RNA sequence: AAACUUUCAACAACGGAUCUCUUGGUUCUCGCAUCGAUGAAGAACGCAGCGAAAUGCGAUACGUAAUGUGAAUUGCAGAAUUCCGUGAAUCAUCGAAUCUUUGAACGCACAUUGCGCCCCUUGGUAUUCCAGGGGGCAUGCCUGUUUGAGCGUCAUUU
RNA sequence: UAUCUAGCGAAACCACAGCCAAGGGAACGGGCUUGGCAGAAUCAGCGGGGAAAGAAGACCCUGUUGAGCUUGACUCUAGUU
RNA sequence: UGGAGGUCAGUGACGAAGCCUAGACCGUAAGGUCGGGUCGAACGGCCUCUAGUGCAGAUCUUGGUGGUAGUAGCAAAUAUUCAAAUGAGAACUUUGAAGACUGAAGUGGGGAAAGGUUCCACGUCAACAGCAGUUGGACGUGGGUUAGUCGAUCCUAAGAGAUGGGGAAGCUCCGUUUCAAAGGCCUGAUUUUAUGCAGGCCACCAUCGAAAGGGAAUCCGGUUAAGAUUCCGGAACCUGGA
RNA sequence: CGAAUUUGGGUAUAGGGGCGAAAGACUAAUCGAACCAUCUAGUAGCUGGUUCCUGCCGAAGUUUCCCUCAGGAUAGCAGAA
RNA sequence: UUGACCUCAAAUCAGGUAGGAGUACCCGCUGAACUUAAGCAUAUCAAUAAGCGGAGGAAAAGAAACCAACCGGGAUUGCCUUAGUAACGGCGAGUGAAGCGGCAAAAGCUCAAAUUUGAAAUCUGGUACCUUCGGUGCCCGAGUUGUAAUUUGGAGAGGGCAACUUUGGGGCCGUUCCUUGUCUAUGUUCCUUGGAACAGGACGUCAUAGAGGGUGAGAAUCCCGUGUGGCGAGGAGUGCGGUUCUUUGUAAAGUGCCUUCGAAGAGUCGAGUUGUUUGGGAAUGCAGCUCUAAGUGGGUGGUAAAUUCCAUCUAAAGCUAAAUAUUGGCGAGAGACCGAUAGCGAACAAGUACAGUGAUGGAAAGAUGAAAAGAACUUUGAAAAGAGAGUGAAAAAGUACGUGAAAUUGUUGAAAGGGAAGGGCAUUUGAUCAGACAUGGUGUUUUGUAUU
């Protein structure tokens, strides 16, 4: 259980905290999962998820579906991922959002700022 | 306090037709003659509404308290009643269960799960871990989410860890003799309380 | 209005008392502030006592007359006979009492005794001495039932 | 793509001026296309650069008046300090800490002592 | 045994009850002290590539500056070589600015977007007239500066 | 105009409803008792009845409910002397 | 019945709550349990605790819905008709042809207050125009109001109202010239000065108050989808300055 | 129907006050004291309503006093322990 | 003729300050009535509502002209108690404190009245610098009708002797905390249902972390977080051991005996009336008017007045944190609270739409689905739309969308019908339905005799 006065375990205010939450705290709760191969080679579990980086789906009706972010809805709480879309039968593709909870990561599009990251985190690259 | 008198109705009277009750006036917006400052009206207070300087806690005799508290440790040492209110010893070689400073000292819930199991209240922690269940009511959205049972209560003498241990295990509450609260030692009033001493707790007892 | 046998009741409840209502919900919280305030003065008074030493009173009424308990301060005439002097005492933690009179022998000397043995029982620290820390005691009412 | 703040203050006060003018010409440039196409949003790009030239023209100009009056009270009311009315008007530190000659001579003669008492 | 009331192993209507939910209220507790002539609170106009409302802002107008994070915003377009970076963002922080007309509201007035005076600069072959740009001109009080008035009153003769 | 059509389309009122005679009954029944009787669905009028509708009778009484006004009622008061 | 402490390691997306059901069982009853449909996320029994806990009425509150009832009625202002066009559709729109009326204290042409875009064009009929609509003061998108001469602005009337000053605990009241020390323009000395200057006079003794009172000055012709004494062309005038 | 005329605009008079060629008239459909908000959920011996079941028991409209007579206290009748 | 002083002016003179907002609390002024008294006027409501002026984070009060009557206590404030008491009250209705006692918090003090008189030693302002919340120098000015030091009754001052004791500064190394930032555990392994596993079933792992929230259903282990711990920046600032550095040297304070003194607040105290107020009653406080003091005097000592004592303080001047307050502002944690006619009026473009000239009044209004995947396409129709399709787990989710009650309607259909209908007892007829004969029975001709 908690221990200190400063968090609350109210129900309604994580609510409020987590549809109210900005941009940048939305990036760390659309914070996802690397594989299990990546955690290997690095040493970290979850990273915020970015546009550029490589999503397997693991979980819903398209699981074990591999693919790219094409957008990160942080309004919608969710990423795009390219050829994973669906069909209007007018024959139009639109993507379906997908949590990033349920990918998990397999190749980071790296630059020096997810590296500090990884160091920070602790991780060996 | 002010809660259904934010308005400034006033009764029309007889001669109009209508219920002597006060109206909300003016016109233009459809709360224009409207029943208003009643139990029984749309908008208006609620009948004697609710005060904060009702009864909340209650005083109770000193000994009166203490008997009950001694009564449920007595029930704690009945056998039936425990069974009675459910807590899975039929397991235990024999009730008081009685451990020791090893426990005591315990610094691990790994290792106080194992101790658990070694004891036989392994049982209960299944207990609460397979009753935890969903509330039936508007908890759900009051903070009271889920409801689960109440497992062993583990009374000891001196703090070196165990109440740290027992505090993550599920369901397992951890007291001290000194204070020894009646609240578990007899949960919803029902005596017989699975409760786990240890030989300092036993001497402290006395 | 009134009715059967039954004691004649005085209810001053005939003006606004529902606005004027004071439920102290907050006795828990108060007390726990009051407890984090006198941790916080300690820290603050670290090497002294968090109380001023006061003298022995005797209760003024005939009611009271047996009973003694704590009064505000020591009379200027108690401290001269410790063998001190007020400004020196108030900077050291006694309490004075100018308004105060010493009629009674018994009071003056079990007035003076206590100044003896709190004078015996502190250890003024000097201005640029080395600081030898002295493991504060929180009550000089307990140290001095 | 905007200018950049940097560079704005690196430039002189002549180039600033004459940034500035260019900057406004575009815009009102930009603002006929505007009128006459359906939608283009270089107008609130060049509008941008436009408040960080003025911004960068202002903040070096009160730079330099604060240099003018520096060392010297009385300096005009926009550059002094704007906490808040009452803390103006509140004693200054040097002003709540000053006491009399006997009141400095008491506190000097007792202060506080640190005691304790163990035994 | 036609047309015209009652009830459906029955549907379809009208209507929005019940159930389930809740970024909302209501009470309790704890911590803190911070509005304004350095122009507040409140108004009125306006500001977005597509906005009417709401949010934010003030002609630097859904914002500028600085710092932090790090790659978005997204309803549709738009500059993705800014994406290994002095750098996206309807991000966070926030210390520099901007802050239209008002408003205690202050040049006089105000059912006027009315009417003045002073200083400087520029133009009209101009100290006076007109126009443009910039800076000002309220009252009640306090300390000080200067200029004064009073046979109120001292030093007391050309 | 009413009337019949095409289109449009309310409201008052409504315990349930709607045939009488007598009886008794809160002493003037649509319902109860006894008898007369009694056959779908309806249209235009009509003003006997529904003690028809409109309004918690305004007449009268009660209330230890008012208010306007008056005075030689009780108690005060501005002003004035 | 809504919540709370225990227990049923209770029921549940293989279907909880809820709702419908002249289907069943149990209890004298309040009601409980089940069968069948709909439904998709929570809920119940037992021992206790607790209350904003049970509706048929209160000319009860809010909302919804009936019979009346396709009924009363859509009857003042003399009045409409023929053809064509457009349109899915014309008693209602447009054009033409008739017949009429207002009959110059108009059903005409402008204005004040008020309204605020209702003006105009192009699309256009879901709602409104108590019938209809192809039309509209409706809906959607845009366009439109041009002044030295017309008004405001200036003056003061009835009156309002700061200042000096006096009341009032005070919000504020009186008072408008009264018991106030109430004050701005000319040839101007002509060159570092300067409405400081060798100079001069007074006496309304704030301000607001009229788009109908007073008042400086513009007319004609043409022009637009809409503006014109405002635009254009011509011909003038007044004020201020030089 | 040439005037004690009719009328627009601007002004002044504000609620126990105004205004009234006088009707208790008018004072924003409100006038024998406007309208707005609050005190205020004003008071009411007086009307109206007062929401589940079953079981057992089960009345009074009478005494005395009361500005008491539509109400109370009191005793009586009734229940429970 | 020229300089002053006093008083009063004027400046778009130099520099400042006040207004207004805000009411939850605080300090006052003003001030009702409804109501209760079963009527009503004193009374009560109430020293309240409304109105007015003025602050702060608290305000106010506050270190006795106190309480007491005791073996005395010892600033103020608050709580428990005193106490529904003493007392006030058409002594009716009603109202109604204070001392003591226990506790929380504790903080003490400083001006006037003193000749510095061997030196106005004091201070604002303008200049010139500096280490700029200020310091130093110089020069105007204020001021002798009094600015410093010295004293505040608890005392204290001036003199004659007495063994003594205590230092001064502006920046850091860590210090309640403020703004905060970052890092640190473990499955998404396998089968079933499902559209989606977050459900069920096996195997696990972590846990000083099984609080909470989100993810396509109830998720410790998928994510953020949670627990314990590290670290990095920007501050108000004494919680002091050491700090880069000259010696403040007769220099301030305390103290022991004596001697002389010992200034102490005036239209104020007090008194008489009037009004209001209080429990204060021959008058508790406040205020108006009249009279008007004194120096061991003056005030108080809850019965008015002499007279004699005693006790206790020292007014008519002033400052001060804490304990206390808290329907306002900012931040945070919660509940046996309410759940869209409830809860604030407002869960939503809510003080909005709208009404009134105006003061002011003031609503209604939440839910598709996991995801718009929001119905491409064909056909009828002028069109709206329909039919067929299609997406979806579901179209019994299609803007009029979660479920979709009742009133009130149209239609599968069933029965009834001479000026109502409905109901009870009892059968009949039609429709429909539960209960009950494999139940714990024969020992062997039927069998599907460890199943009987």
């Amino acid at each position: 259980a908690k221990q200190s006065l400063d968090v609350s375990s109210d129900r309604r205010k994580a609510r409020k905290a987590y549809f109210t939450a900005p941009s940048s705290q939305r990036r760390v709760l659309l914070s996802a999962p690397l594989s299990k191969e990546l955690r290997a080679q690095y040493g970290i579990k979850a990273l915020p998820i970015r546009r550029d980086d490589e999503v397997l789906v693991v979980r819903g009706s398209k699981k074990g579906q591999e693919g790219k972010i094409s957008s990160v809805y942080r309004l919608k709480f969710a990423v795009q991922v390219d050829k994973v879309t669906k069909e209007k039968v007018n024959g139009a593709s639109v993507p379906i959002n997908l949590h990033p909870s349920k990918l998990v990561i397999t190749k980071l599009h790296l630059d020096k700022d997810r590296k500090a990251l990884i160091q920070r985190k602790g991780g060996k690259l | 306090e002010k809660a259904g008198h934010q308005t400034s109705a006033e009764s029309w009277g007889t001669g109009r037709a209508v219920a002597r009750i006060p109206r909300v006036g003016g016109g233009g917006t459809g709360r224009s003659g409207q029943g208003a400052f009643g139990n029984m009206c749309r908008g208006g207070r609620m009948f004697a509404p609710t005060k904060t300087w009702r009864k909340w806690n209650v005083k109770v005799n000193h000994n009166e308290k203490r008997y009950a508290t001694a009564s449920a440790i007595a029930a704690t040492a009945v056998a039936s009643l425990v069974l009675a209110r459910g807590h899975r010893v039929e397991k235990i070689p024999e009730i008081p269960l009685v451990v020791s400073t090893d426990l005591e000292s315990i610094q691990k819930t790994k290792e106080a799960v194992a101790a658990l199991k070694a004891v036989g209240a392994h049982s209960d922690l299944l207990k609460v871990l397979k009753s935890k269940k969903l509330r039936a009511g508007k908890g759900k959205y009051r903070n009271r989410r889920w409801t689960q049972r109440r497992g062993p209560l583990v009374v000891y003498a001196e703090d070196n860890g165990i109440v740290k241990a027992l505090r993550n295990v599920p369901g397992v509450e951890t007291a001290n003799v000194a204070s020894l609260n009646l609240l578990q030692l007899a949960p919803g009033a029902h005596l017989g309380r699975f409760v786990i001493w240890t030989e300092a707790a036993f001497t402290k007892l006395d | 209005a009134i009715s059967k046998n039954l004691p004649i009741l005085k209810n001053h409840f005939r003006k606004h008392w529902q606005e004027r209502v004071k439920v102290h919900f907050d006795q828990a919280g108060k007390k726990v502030s009051r407890r984090n305030a006198r941790a916080t003065r300690a820290a603050k008074i670290a090497p002294r006592p968090l109380d001023l030493l006061r003298p022995v009173v005797r209760a003024p009424t005939v009611k009271y007359n047996r009973k003694v308990r704590a009064g505000r301060g020591f009379t200027l005439a108690e401290v001269k006979a410790a063998g001190l002097t007020a400004a020196y005492a108030r900077t050291i933690g006694i309490a004075v009492d100018h308004r105060r009179q010493n009629r009674n022998q018994e009071i003056f000397d079990a007035n003076v005794q206590r100044l003896k043995e709190y004078q015996s029982k502190i250890i003024v620290f000097p201005r640029n001495g080395k600081a030898p820390e002295a493991e504060q005691v929180l009550s000089a009412a307990a140290t001095f039932p | 793509a905007g200018v950049k703040a940097y560079e704005l203050r690196t430039k002189s006060k002549e180039q600033l001026a004459s940034q500035l003018v260019d900057l406004k010409k575009e815009l009102a440039e930009l603002k006929v296309q505007k009128l006459s196409r359906p939608s283009l949003p270089k107008i609130k790009t060049v509008r941008k650069s436009i408040a960080c030239v003025l911004t960068v023209i202002n903040e070096q100009q009160r730079e330099a008046v604060r240099q003018l009056y520096k060392g010297k009270k009385y300096q005009p009311k926009d550059l002094r300090a704007k906490k808040t009315r009452a803390l103006r008007r509140a004693l200054t530190k040097f002003e709540a800490s000053q006491v009399t000659e006997k009141q400095r001579k008491k506190q000097i003669a007792f202060p506080q002592r640190k005691y304790a008492i163990k035994a």
